[PDB]
DNA sequence: ATCTCCAAATATCCCTTGCGGATCGTAGAAAAAGTGTGTCAAACTGCGCTATCAAAGGGAAACTTCAACTGAATTCAGTTGAAGTTTCCCTTTGATAGCGCAGTTTGACACACTTTTTCTACGATCCGCAAGGGATATTTGGAGAT
DNA sequence: ATCTCCAAATATCCCTTGCGGATCGTAGAAAAAGTGTGTCAAACTGCGCTATCAAAGGGAAACTTCAACTGAATTCAGTTGAAGTTTCCCTTTGATAGCGCAGTTTGACACACTTTTTCTACGATCCGCAAGGGATATTTGGAGAT
């Protein structure tokens, strides 16, 4: 599943991101990260669900908990 | 004819940068916040909108991630990326120990 | 009817209203008001949050005008405050005229 | 209203219900959810303003989240208040560091 | 004026855990701070739970999520084991 | 047993955290349970840093705990230092450690 | 009586002595100008709120718990002054 | 007469410091400094003198955390020395500005 | 390889203090006990929306070919910051006196809250039509080659 | 520096759909009224903050010498990016199946409130003394020197 983060994809937000030289393994560190962030947000997000005695996991949830780890998001119900 | 290395990368930076769709593909990025959240608990539904949250959080905090890291290289006279990069971003953000 | 299909609520038409005073010619599509109402959301917490805490640190029961303003102060950087201060003050003035 | 007496676009009453129900405090004055209405519009024109230019600027008459990310980000305190928020679809500021351009 | 202060819990917990240890003013006064820090942590996260939900009241289960929200991994597991079994003890008597 | 920590088994004082949660706004009602939950909260994590300032303070020959042997103890310890991550404890000062390229050669 | 540039108060020495406690071996010489900058920044963002705490509650004094809540708010919490 | 090799005696106050928890900036001068910037944003301002002190407490603690990480960005560069650059760097990736 | 020597660490004395353990007398807060009342758990219900299914093409990802140019290694010298010395500034320490002002107190009351009836702003829902999308063409801005 | 060559920018035209205005109905805001308590103004006060002085000496500033660090210069193996070919799977489109979210009604009960009874915790004060912390002397580990 977290190879469906293909290279081409990371190369893309690397080049959102300014970059233009890119080493071959920089592709298995953001993997790394990325699971790491998601595991964050989704453990805080599915906290909210569990407290709401709800088997759905809803964007509120997930706004709550990206407003914890100081990563307010704009656009889903703020 | 050839580009040289570097001048289609360039123009990428300029074309990405000027857009704001998203650069995961949809459904594979889909099956990686199941994954995850079914490591946490079994049994669970997600709405559409809270699965796009999470790839615009994602995606944004990897861009940002990357202008940081980016900054390392070029502060270490490189212009390539390198975990090392990456991994300083990281630890000065606090993010890690 | 009889089962009624809940109610939301939002700031998307005095925001409508906003942006008819200082761009007429120009709309808005519906994610950028979404935007727009996260972002009403968001300062109307961190600013009534703050004067939550100023009447706590100071004792008192009330969160008056006052805590708004120097929440205000705090929350928001140079020219904004300087701003906001100025239209906040200016309403209360106005409001307190019209009986 | 109250927002008539005031001058102002946002609703006085429900800024000041919602001073009620977000148990802030035991009592809201008078004054204070109109200072709060007023602080709120003046920041939401702040921002319609300068979004607004950046439709115009490209060439669009409704603004999208993109022209919010413009507006903001090229707005030093706009920027500095917003700098733990993500607009989405916003992307990001055109900006490439000088040592990756070519001579 | 009175100063309210958990220093004399603290002393005990002290006792407990280290009998023969002491603790500087300075020492104390930074666990004081410590003890209304965290508290301030976990009511707040419980209040915003309790809107979050349209409740009117916080309860042992906001303060339980709270918790599972701001300490790390073990310490919540303690934590949250600490409280629940408080709370069992608690409700056993009257 | 009359007080309320005694019957909940706690140190702390389940009183004056019902008071505190009453007085400071949030929300309309504080059911029984919290405070006595939060009280046995608060009452563990003192403990845990106690116990480990108190390690420190032996390390150092130390009889009494002072703001250094909080510190020591916060920041050798994976768990509290995440959870004071953005804290200062103040006359703390740091871990000793020095990075290895400054090594003598 | 005027106060003027106490930055300089901020010596060279301290700012080394302070790179030390923080594990730095060699130091440039650009660095102190570089420090005191920072430092000023620092201190005027602490500062300002600090004060506005002072305002809010009619005072003329700046109390620890001032400080302490501006720095609670700076997200740079500090323990031993109270709160 | 006797002389340690540069380097050394570097190290030797790493340690010194290290250990030690005091305050490393004088005292009174610091009070001056804290003194001329609340006048620029208020006169007649006095202090409690512990509120001045737990300015230089989360002064110091601020400066010293951002020496560890500027030394990190002069490493990240192959050098032992920090520079002006090394700071700035710090200060970007921390998210602070001005 | 062996000696010299410097500053951090170990040792001795004297002594100040801030701590834990008292005992104290006592405001203020918790507990106890009675009662009024609204929150929310339960149980039953509708249907919004999440999951899913099946199929088919078009485009993305993967894999492959090549060599340009970048990071990594090496070398060296001008630059520069560390170490140590000398002079003496100005911080620290300690006691002093004066008073500006923080914090406690007390009555009079304005102003918020609570409850009830009246009025209306703003949410839900609806869809015509133009701003924007998408496709194809023509102009323009630059890179790579000679 | 000048002439061929892509790819992005611009122009044009026809389709698509969500802006944005309009209709309709209600929940929530405003109006009016009776009640009380947190807030405010004004009086009084002593903690501790500013201010000073004055003696002692620790630490800052300014200086010389030079070891060694930074970074400039140079080389090159090889890791990337660019372009081509190949293999694979994401996305789109039309629903039908039914989970579980969210609406509605309700009454037992848990928590608010307020008063009287009980006792916890704070502020004031004294004590044994081990724990430090400073002033003075010595021993010790190892960096640097012969
Ligand atoms: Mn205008
Ligand atoms: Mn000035
Ligand atoms: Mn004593
Ligand atoms: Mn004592
Ligand atoms: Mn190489
Ligand atoms: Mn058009
Ligand atoms: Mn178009
Ligand atoms: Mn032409
Ligand atoms: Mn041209
Ligand atoms: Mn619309
Ligand atoms: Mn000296
Ligand atoms: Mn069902
Ligand atoms: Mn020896």
């Amino acid at each position: 599943n977290i190879q469906g983060i293909t290279k081409p994809a990371i190369r893309r937000l690397a080049r959102r991101g300014g970059v233009k030289r890119i080493s071959g393994l920089i592709y298995e560190e953001t993997r790394g990260v990325l699971k790491v962030f998601l595991e964050n947000v989704i453990r805080d997000a599915v906290t909210y669900t569990e407290h709401a005695k709800r088997k759905t996991v809803t964007a509120m949830d997930v706004v709550y908990a990206l407003k914890r780890q100081g990563r307010t998001l704009y656009g889903f119900g703020g | 004819h050839r580009y040289r290395p570097g001048t289609v990368a360039l123009r990428e930076i300029r074309r990405y940068q000027k857009s704001t769709e998203l650069l995961i593909r949809k459904l594979p990025f889909q099956r990686l916040v199941r994954e995850i959240a079914q490591d946490f608990k079994t049994d669970l539904r997600f709405q559409s909108s809270a699965v796009m949250a999470l790839q615009e959080a994602s995606e944004a905090y990897l861009v940002a991630l990357f202008e940081d890291t980016n900054l390392c290289a070029i502060h270490a006279k490189r212009v390539t990326i390198m975990p090392k990069d990456i991994q300083l971003a990281r630890r000065i953000r606090g993010e890690r120990a | 009817k009889k089962r009624r299909k809940t109610r939301k609520e939002s700031y998307a038409i005095y925001v409508y209203k906003v942006l008819k005073q200082v761009h007429p010619d120009t709309g808005i599509s519906s994610k950028a008001m979404s935007i727009m109402n996260s972002f009403v959301n968001d300062v109307f917490e961190r600013i009534a949050g703050e004067a939550s805490r100023l009447a706590h640190y100071n004792k008192r029961s009330t969160i008056t005008s006052r805590e708004i303003q120097t929440a205000v102060r705090l929350l928001l950087p140079g020219e904004l405050a300087k701003h906001a201060v100025s239209e906040g003050t200016k309403a209360v003035t106005k409001y307190t005229s019209a009986k | 209203t109250r927002s008539s007496r005031a001058g102002l676009q946002f609703p006085v009453g429900r800024v000041h219900r919602l001073l009620r129900k977000g148990n802030y405090a035991e009592r809201v004055g008078a004054g204070a959810p109109v200072y709060l209405a007023a602080v709120l519009e003046y920041l939401t024109a702040e921002i319609l303003e300068l979004a607004g230019n950046a439709a115009r600027d490209n060439k669009k008459t409704r603004i999208i989240p993109r022209h919010l990310q413009l507006a903001v980000r090229n707005d030093e305190e706009l920027n500095k208040l917003l700098g733990r928020v993500t607009i989405a679809q916003g992307g990001v500021l055109p900006n490439i560091q000088s040592v990756l351009l070519p001579k």
